[PDB]
C-alpha cells in the first residue's frame, strides 16, 4: 500500500469507533436529562470520560501521519482534525489550572445571587426573579440598584479568575503558532490548500466591521426611536439626545430589547395576531403541534420523520417525581437517531422553538450516511441559520392563513407590518452591534493589546463610543462588567450569532427568490416550493467536504457574508423609523454623563 | 473478494498498512467487527430474516 491507504484505514477505523462511543456517551447524557439520577450521572461521567480518553489517545495515536503527502483534500483535513482538537501542548499543572478555573466559573455562574439591601434573611438566585425584575419591573431606581449590585458581586469576584484564564489561553496560544487565542478562534472559518478559496483568520474582523459600518444607519436610527420613545416615560433619567440607561433594555445583560416593545409599542391598537387562542379553542396539542411542523417538513420537500426519531424524542414532560431540564435541545447521537428534548407549551414561541428543534434535527439528518468527522457543518453558523429559517418561513401570516388559525378575514396593511418589522428588529439587531463589541473586546483581551490595568477603562470608552449606551453607574478596575455574560463566562465564541443572521438572511432571501415569489420580502413562504428546498439540500449535504464560500455560493451566489439582504428585509422598517425621527436627534454624545 | 458459497468468519489481525502486520501495531486492525443489533437502531442496524 501507500501513506494514503494508511491513512484512509485509520481514518475509517476511528470514524467506526467514535461512532458506538459517542452515542454511548450521548445516550447516557439523554438517559440523564429525561431521568436525573444518581445511576444515570455516573453513568453520563463515565461515558464522557471513556469518549475523551478515546479522542485522546487516537489524537495521539495520529500525530505519525504527515499532512504533506495527502492529494485527497478530504483525509488531511480530517487527520489535521484529529491532531489538533483530542490532542493537548499544554503542561499538566496548567491544563489542570485551566480546568479548574473553568469549574469554578460554572460553578459561580451558575448559583450567583444578590438580595435586598441590610436584609440578608432572604435571597434569590439571577434566574428566578432578576430575570423577571429586570422584564417586569418599571422602577428605575431598583433597577438601576439591582444591576449595579449584580455587576458588582460578579464583577469583583471574577477579575482575578477571568484574568488567569486568559494567561493561561494567551500561554497556550503562545505555545501554539497563531497569533493569539483570538486568532485560534477566528481560525474555525480558515480554509486553506485551495486555489481560488483561500481564507485568512484576520479577515473576519475587517468583514465585521465591514458590515457593522454598513448596518450603522439603521441601528442608529433605532437607537432614536426607542430613545424619543423613553422620553415620554423616563425624562428626567434619559437624556432627550443622550445614552439610554443600560439597566432600561428589559434586561440584566442589555443583550435584547424585545422586553421594551411593550412599552414603547408604535401602535398599540391594531389588532395582532393571535394564534395561541385559536389554537387552545380548537384543541392544538404537542401532539397536533409536532404533526403539523412534520406536515410543514413534508411539502418543503424534507423526508418526514421516522419512527425512531418519534419514539427517540420526548414531547411532554411525565413530571411528578421525574424532573428533566426544559431548555430546548436537539440531539444528534449518530447512527440514525436523533432527539428533541423541550418543555412545550401552546404559545407562538413554543412553535417557533418546535420549528427551530425540528430545522435543526433535519440538518442533523443531511449527512447520515457521511463519515463521522464530516457529520458537522463547515462553518458554526450555518447550523443555526438552517435551524432559524424553517421558523422563520413557518412564522409569516401566509401558512398561518393557510393552515386556518389565522382569520382568513384578517387583512395586512402598513402600521400591523411595521409593527411586526420592529418587533423582529429589536429581536434580532437588538444585539449585533453588541455583539460585534463584545467580539471585538474578547478579541483584544486575547491577544493583549489593551493594557491589563485599561481593560475597564476600555471597556467604558467601547462603550462610551460604539455602543452608544452610557454607563449609569461606573465601574473602575476592581470590576469585571463583560464576565457577568454566559458567552464570556464559558469562553464560547461571540460571533456566530452575527454570521448566524446574515447566513439565515441570505438563504431566506435566495429561497424566496428561488420559489418566485410576490410582494413585500417580508411576507414570503417556501411550503409548495421544493426547488428551494433542493437548494437547500445541495448545501445540507455538503458538510465539511466543501468549503462554506462555495456551500454559500451554491445557494444564495455570493462568496461572502452581505448585510444587504437584511436590510433590504427591514427597507419599510428604514423608511418609517426615518419619518418617525425627523424632530429627534440621532447619536450619542460621550461627554454627557448621568452621574454628574 | 469472496467466493460463492463462503463461511469466512474471523476475527484474524488484517493486513490494513503496507507493514507485514502477522502480530499487532499500529495501523493493524480485524475485518470482522461486532454489528450490535438494537431495536433502537434504524436504518444501516436492523436485523433482517
Ligand atoms: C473538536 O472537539 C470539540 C469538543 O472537544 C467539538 O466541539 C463541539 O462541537 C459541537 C458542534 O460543533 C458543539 O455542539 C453545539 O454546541 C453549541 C455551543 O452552545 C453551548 O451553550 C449552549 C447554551 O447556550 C449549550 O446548550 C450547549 O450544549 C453548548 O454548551 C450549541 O449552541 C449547539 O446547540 C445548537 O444545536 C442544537 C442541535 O444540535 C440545538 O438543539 C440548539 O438549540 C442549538 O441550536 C450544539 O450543541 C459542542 O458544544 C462542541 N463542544 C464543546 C465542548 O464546545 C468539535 O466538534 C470537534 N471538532 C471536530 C471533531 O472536527
Ligand atoms: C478520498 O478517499 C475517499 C475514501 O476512500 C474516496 O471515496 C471513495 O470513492 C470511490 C470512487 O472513487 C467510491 O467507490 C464507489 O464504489 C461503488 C460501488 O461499490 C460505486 O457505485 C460508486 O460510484 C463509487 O465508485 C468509494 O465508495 C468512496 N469511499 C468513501 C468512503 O466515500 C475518494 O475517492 C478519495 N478521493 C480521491 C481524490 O482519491
Ligand atoms: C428512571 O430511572 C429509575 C431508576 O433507574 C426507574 O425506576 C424509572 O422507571 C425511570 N423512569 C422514570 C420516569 O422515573
Ligand atoms: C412522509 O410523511 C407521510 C408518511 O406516510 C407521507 O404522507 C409523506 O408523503 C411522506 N413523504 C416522504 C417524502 O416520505
Ligand atoms: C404605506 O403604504 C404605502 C403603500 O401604498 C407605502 O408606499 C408607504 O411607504 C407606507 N408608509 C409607511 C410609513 O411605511
Amino acid at each position: 500500500s501507500t501513506i494514503e491507504e494508511q491513512a484512509k484505514t485509520f481514518l475509517d477505523k476511528f470514524n467506526h469507533e467514535a461512532e458506538d462511543l459517542f452515542y454511548q456517551s450521548s445516550l447516557a447524557s439523554w438517559n440523564y436529562n429525561t431521568n436525573i439520577t444518581e445511576e444515570n450521572v455516573q453513568n453520563m461521567n463515565n461515558a464522557g470520560d471513556k469518549w475523551s480518553a478515546f479522542l485522546k489517545e487516537q489524537s495521539t495515536l495520529a500525530q505519525m501521519y504527515p499532512l504533506q503527502e495527502i492529494q485527497n483534500l478530504t483525509v488531511k483535513l480530517q487527520l489535521q482534525a484529529l491532531q489538533q482538537n483530542g490532542s493537548s501542548v499544554l503542561s499538566e499543572d496548567k491544563s489542570k489550572r485551566l480546568n479548574t478555573i473553568l469549574n469554578t466559573m460554572s460553578t459561580i455562574y451558575s448559583t450567583g445571587k444578590v438580595c435586598n439591601p441590610d436584609n440578608p434573611q432572604e435571597c434569590l438566585l439571577l434566574e428566578p426573579g432578576l430575570n423577571e425584575i429586570m422584564a417586569n419591573s418599571l422602577d428605575y431606581n431598583e433597577r438601576l440598584w439591582a444591576w449595579e449590585s449584580w455587576r458588582s458581586e460578579v464583577g469583583k469576584q471574577l477579575r482575578p479568575l477571568y484574568e488567569e484564564y486568559v494567561v493561561l489561553k494567551n500561554e497556550m496560544a503562545r505555545a501554539n503558532h497563531y497569533e493569539d487565542y483570538g486568532d485560534y478562534w477566528r481560525g474555525d472559518y480558515e480554509v486553506n490548500g485551495v486555489d481560488g478559496y483561500d481564507y485568512s483568520r484576520g479577515q473576519l474582523i475587517e468583514d465585521v466591521e465591514h458590515t457593522f459600518e454598513e448596518i450603522k444607519p439603521l441601528y442608529e436610527h433605532l437607537h432614536a426611536y426607542v430613545r424619543a420613545k423613553l422620553m415620554n416615560a423616563y425624562p428626567s433619567y434619559i437624556s432627550p439626545i443622550g445614552c439610554l440607561p443600560a439597566h432600561l433594555l428589559g434586561d440584566m445583560w442589555g443583550r435584547f430589547w424585545t422586553n421594551l416593545y411593550s412599552l414603547t409599542v408604535p401602535f398599540g391598537q391594531k389588532p395582532n395576531i393571535d394564534v395561541t387562542d385559536a389554537m387552545v379553542d380548537q384543541a392544538w396539542d404537542a401532539q397536533r403541534i409536532f404533526k403539523e411542523a412534520e406536515k410543514f417538513f413534508v411539502s418543503v420537500g424534507l423526508p418526514n420523520m421516522t419512527q425512531g426519531f418519534w419514539e427517540n424524542s420526548m414531547l411532554t414532560d411525565p413530571g411528578n417525581v421525574q424532573k428533566a431540564v426544559c431548555h430546548p435541545t436537539a440531539w444528534d447521537l449518530g447512527k440514525g437517531d436523533f432527539r428533541i428534548l423541550m418543555c412545550t407549551k401552546v404559545t407562538m414561541d413554543d412553535f417557533l422553538t418546535a420549528h427551530h428543534e425540528m430545522g435543526h434535527i433535519q440538518y442533523d439528518m443531511a449527512y447520515a450516511a457521511q463519515p463521522f468527522l464530516l457529520r458537522n457543518g463547515a462553518n458554526e453558523g450555518f447550523h443555526e441559520a438552517v435551524g432559524e429559517i424553517m421558523s422563520l418561513s413557518a412564522a409569516t401570516p401566509k401558512h398561518l392563513k393557510s393552515i386556518g388559525l389565522l382569520s382568513p378575514d384578517f387583512q395586512e396593511d402598513n402600521e400591523t407590518e411595521i409593527n411586526f418589522l420592529l418587533k423582529q428588529a429589536l429581536t434580532i439587531v437588538g444585539t449585533l452591534p453588541f455583539t460585534y463589541m463584545l467580539e471585538k473586546w474578547r478579541w483584544m483581551v486575547f491577544k493583549g493589546e489593551i493594557p491589563k490595568d485599561q481593560w475597564m477603562k476600555k471597556w467604558w470608552e467601547m462603550k462610551r463610543e460604539i455602543v452608544g449606551v452610557v454607563e449609569p453607574v461606573p465601574h473602575d478596575e476592581t470590576y469585571c462588567d463583560p464576565a457577568s455574560l454566559f458567552h464570556v463566562s464559558n469562553d464560547y465564541s461571540f460571533i456566530r450569532y452575527y454570521t448566524r443572521t446574515l447566513y439565515q438572511f441570505q438563504f431566506q432571501e435566495a429561497l424566496c427568490q428561488a420559489a418566485k415569489h410576490e410582494g413585500p420580502l417580508h411576507k414570503c413562504d417556501i411550503s409548495n416550493s421544493t426547488e428551494a428546498g433542493q437548494k437547500l439540500f445541495n448545501m445540507l449535504r455538503l458538510g465539511k467536504s466543501e468549503p462554506w464560500t462555495l456551500a454559500l455560493e451554491n445557494v444564495v451566489g455570493a462568496k461572502n457574508m452581505n448585510v444587504r439582504p437584511l436590510l433590504n428585509y427591514f427597507e419599510p422598517l428604514f423608511t418609517w423609523l426615518k419619518d418617525q425621527n425627523k424632530n429627534s436627534f440621532v447619536g450619542w454624545s460621550t461627554d454627557w454623563s448621568p452621574y454628574a | 473478494k469472496l467466493k460463492p458459497f463462503e463461511r469466512d468468519i474471523s476475527t484474524e489481525i488484517y493486513q490494513a498498512g503496507n507493514k507485514p502486520c502477522k502480530g499487532k501495531g499500529p495501523n493493524c486492525y480485524f475485518p470482522l467487527q461486532s454489528y450490535g443489533f438494537r431495536p433502537t437502531y434504524g436504518v444501516g442496524h436492523q436485523p433482517y430474516r
